[PDB]
């Protein structure tokens, strides 16, 4: 079990390259071996790993091969990612689709004049301080999440159509002081105008941008993001 | 010798149904019959051991309940008989807090059943009933009242507000829960009625944080043009010392340790305080209890390595009671929305485990020190809905589904709610912790007209007004029917004030002592405090 | 007289990841085979998220019962005293949340943390 350290050590004394880490424990792997901080280095956690306790040797021979050899498509994409995002290799992650939104948005509101109200290790907006005391407005318009349907019993001997709806949530968004629960029209115009170039972009034969546009919903829902408001 | 019953009837007859006791079941005569075969030998020629150790028996058993009948438990009393031939205290939460109602008319506290005793609680029977929130205010203003009425210098009378619709160009005293009404303007309430004030010429008695929510007492003179009362001053009620507050009722149990009481009948005892103060002036300095600093992280380094230094330390001269306060996790635990890696409830159980193993190293304190644990503002089940921000104030404690270790490694742990009350021999200690010093100075209200008077002000406020929140219920939601572990009624000798957001002090005052232990990490020092129960404080830091 | 044999516990904007996809999950109503796959894509959810969101359901309907407003019995306004007897016309206060409808709500979580194996859900239950 010691010998982790003598292959790190040796391979920093044999080459100055880039490390792919794949572990549910990065932060702890990070952490028992010192030689792991002088190197600049890649992570693609890939989590929730567990065996069969029984004939496990086939199955591990197929995760190490398919991860070894898929590693130039993961970092052929992590290239494509970073070359179009203005981000460095090592701040990506494969499915970390949010950072991405966060920071552009976050830029384009820095060369505005409106504050970010960043936030760090905590899901919550920045208010100056406020936003940690209770308040019944908040917390009822953070539960009422439910969303209304409609249907009419009957037997119906005409023809029916059965349809489906999708992308809704984006056509909603681009399409379209008294008040106290109004959201900053400012920052809803800034995103929209956004979208309106995501879209255009993704028109013209972009696979980052239908993607981005892809996860922009759940961005929105998932309050785990960072610059989240509810 | 195997006796017969028959022949030993009316020995236990005579004694226990023609001098003293009465009505001795089948179960009372075999055990007697036991007894006796224990204590054989010239028996039914032995007058005076068997007749007193049947007399330690009623001595025995008449304290208990009221010994009108003997069941299997005879038994029970003859181990009694033969035992009789640090403890003596508990750690209790506000779930289990012994729960006494109040009414005006009579000015006495009343005993309410315990819905989890008496009810079946099979599937809800935790959930408050409606008009629980319509008296707790009314409770809370009748307690007060009471107090201000019981005080020396009010014997001048304060008049209701409902009265004050007549009269004017005359001036009156009042006290009322001073808020803001729904138009937007500053109103008293009283169980009468209501008014609006006046505060352009207001002159406060300072020292004081006037908050809305809290009640104040109001001078100033009534006009009927409007509808305004013109104050000339403001003025928090007084308090009052834990002596006389008992007088009133004697000496009650509401943290009987000796003994409880409940809705047959009312108890009292003041016979064994001199004993217990006593024995406690006496090897208290071997029982001393540490405390530690709040939000305390299990997932960075540094942190583990600041208690590793600190259990090397303790491990030799382990305390009797070791207190861990504050917010276990530095990142509230709510919904995950990713699949791909490790989930916030996993990570969560994940930190407690590695304490585990480190308490498998110090022995020695896990051997001879009992843990108490208490949850902060965004452990598993508050984080869960408020996601870090203030929330219910009576908190759950932490579930069982995420501590199966740490009560095996460890032989006494205690896990208690935000407000804890623990019952020495002589002493009640309650702690609480949550941030008071940003409540109070964002929420302050405005009158138009170095850092040690901050805390004084705090402790001023908090002792005066007589409750743990006095908040309303818009800042502040309160549980119902727990409101009463939130009542600071018989106040307690001392008070655990644990506050992130202000310094490190042991102010006592009014018969109170107060700490207020740090943060446990500040500017690259850790620090952590222990109290003497003797009034002496001393404070330790590792670097 | 007929009635509908069996009640709803739903659960709103469940996302699959490998779809992006939203859509509500009935846990009393809806067949197994469905409620651990997505609707589209037939890739098995995770159970622990599922417990935890049930966790967050029940604790969210608890903490809206406790913060819910008083109504008149009589006239329909909303109690505006922080303490008052009754109205001032005839009429005793009453909740809107009424009682029943959150013990029929403990008791359907029951049934379902006990018809599938939900350890993580009865600890939470058995805590109160
Ligand atoms: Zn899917
Ligand atoms: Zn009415």
């Amino acid at each position: 079990y010691r010998r982790l350290s003598q292959e790190t050590t040796k391979l920093k004394e044999e080459r100055g390259f880039l490390l792919l880490l794949q572990s549910p424990f990065i932060t702890k792997l990070l952490g028992t071996i010192r030689l792991l901080n002088q190197m600049p280095i890649v992570k693609l956690s890939l989590n929730e790993v567990l065996l069969p306790q029984l004939n496990w040797q086939p199955t591990l021979l197929k995760k190490l091969v398919n991860h070894v050899l898929s590693s130039g498509s993961w970092i052929s994409h992590l290239i494509k990612l970073s070359q179009y995002s203005n981000i460095p290799i090592c701040n990506l992650r494969l499915d970390s689709m949010d950072y991405i939104i966060d920071v552009l948005y976050a830029r384009k509101l820095k060369k505005e004049n409106i504050v970010l109200w960043w936030n760090e290790k905590a899901p919550l907006p920045d208010h100056g301080g406020i936003q940690n005391d209770f308040d019944l407005n908040t917390s009822w318009i953070m539960n009422d999440s439910e969303f209304p349907k409609i249907n009419n019993s009957g037997v119906y001997d005409n023809v029916v159509l059965d349809v489906g709806v999708d992308n809704l949530t984006v056509n909603t968004i681009l399409t379209s002081e008294f008040v106290h629960d109004a959201f900053s029209n400012d920052a809803l115009n800034v995103l929209r105008g956004m979208l309106k170039e995501w879209w255009d972009e993704a028109l013209k034969e972009n696979s980052t941008a239908d993607l981005l546009v892809n996860s922009l919903a759940s961005w929105v829902q998932n309050p785990n993001a960072k610059l989240f408001d509810g | 010798v195997k006796i017969q019953p028959p022949l030993l009837r009316p020995l236990a007859y005579r004694v226990l149904s023609r001098k003293y006791g009465l009505s001795i079941k089948s179960d009372g005569l075999s055990a007697l019959a036991e007894f006796v075969g224990t204590n054989i030998g010239a028996n039914w020629r032995q007058g005076p051991a068997t007749i007193k150790f049947l007399e330690q028996f009623a001595a025995v058993w008449k304290q208990q309940e009221r010994g009108l009948f003997i069941d299997q438990s005879g038994v029970k009393e003859v181990i009694q008989e033969m035992k009789e031939r640090r403890d003596y205290f508990k750690v209790i939460n506000a779930s289990q807090q012994q729960r006494f109602s109040y009414n005006p008319h009579k000015m006495q506290f009343i005993f309410v059943p315990n819905k989890k005793q008496n009810g079946l609680g099979g599937i809800a029977g935790f959930l408050p009933d409606i008009e629980d929130k319509v008296q707790m205010f009314l409770t809370r203003y009748y307690l007060t009242n009471d107090r201000v009425m019981r005080n020396e210098n009010f014997q001048m009378s304060i008049t209701p507000i409902k009265n004050l619709l007549g009269r004017d160009a005359q001036n009156f005293l009042l006290l009322g829960l001073l808020n803001k009404n729904f138009k937007g303007n500053w109103s008293l309430e009283d169980p009468s009625g209501s008014v609006e004030i006046d505060i352009s010429q207001t002159i406060p008695t300072q020292g004081h944080y006037y908050v809305p929510g809290c009640m104040v007492l109001v001078e100033g003179i009534y006009y009927s043009v409007g509808n305004k009362f013109h104050v000339t001053s403001m003025t928090l009620p007084p308090g009052e010392r834990r002596e006389i507050t008992l007088e009133t009722i004697g000496n009650l149990d509401l943290l009987g340790i000796h003994g409880i009481s409940n809705n047959n009948f009312i108890a009292r005892l003041d016979k064994d305080l001199k004993i217990r103060l006593h024995l406690l002036e006496k090897e208290l300095t071997d029982h001393k209890f540490v405390i530690l600093g709040a939000n305390l992280f299990l997932d960075d380094l540094k942190i583990m390595t600041a208690l590793s230094k600190i259990l090397q330390k303790l491990n030799d001269d382990p305390p009797t009671l070791l207190i861990w306060q504050g917010s276990f996790t530095s990142v509230p635990v709510f919904a995950s929305m990713s699949s791909r890696n490790i989930s916030s409830s996993t990570q969560f159980k994940n930190n407690f485990d590695a304490l585990a193993t480190l308490l498998s190293r110090f022995d020695n304190l896990t051997e001879n020190t009992t843990m108490i644990f208490i949850p902060g503002p965004n452990d598993l089940w508050g984080s869960m809905v408020s996601l870090g921000a203030s929330g219910t104030l009576p908190q759950d404690p932490i579930p069982s589904a995420f501590t199966k270790k740490i009560n095996k490694v460890c032989k006494n742990v205690v896990w208690s709610s935000n407000p804890t009350r623990i019952a020495y021999l002589s002493q009640e200690i309650v702690i609480f912790r949550d941030d008071l010093s940003g409540r109070f100075k964002r929420h302050r209200l405005e009158f138009p007209f170095q850092k040690v008077q901050e805390t004084r002000k705090l402790v001023k406020t908090i002792l005066d007004q007589g409750h743990l929140s006095p908040f309303l219920d818009s800042l502040r939601p309160i549980s119902w029917d727990l409101d009463h572990t939130l009542t600071l009624c018989p106040i307690p000798s001392t008070m655990v004030l644990c506050d992130t957001t202000s310094a490190q002090f042991d102010l006592t005052y009014n018969g109170c002592k107060v700490i207020n232990p740090g943060s446990f990490i500040h500017n690259r020092r850790a620090r952590y405090m222990e109290y003497v129960p003797s009034s002496k404080k001393t404070i330790q830091e590792e670097i | 007289e007929f009635k509908d044999p069996s009640l709803s516990l739903v659960v709103p904007d469940f996302l699959c990841e490998y779809c992006f996809f939203i859509s509500d999950i009935d846990f009393c109503k809806a067949a197994p085979e469905s409620i651990f796959s997505c609707v589209r894509c037939h890739k098995a959810f995770n159970q622990v998220l599922l417990q935890e969101h049930l966790i967050q359901k029940l604790r969210s309907d608890i903490e809206s019962y406790l913060i819910q407003d008083l109504r008149c019995s009589r006239c329909h306004k909303v109690k505006r005293d922080y303490m008052s007897a009754h109205c001032p016309c005839a009429g005793a206060w009453e909740g809107t949340l009424p009682r029943e409808s959150i013990v029929q709500k403990l008791n359907v979580f029951k049934q379902v943390a006990k018809y599938y194996g939900f350890d993580i859900l009865l600890s939470c239950i058995a805590d109160l």
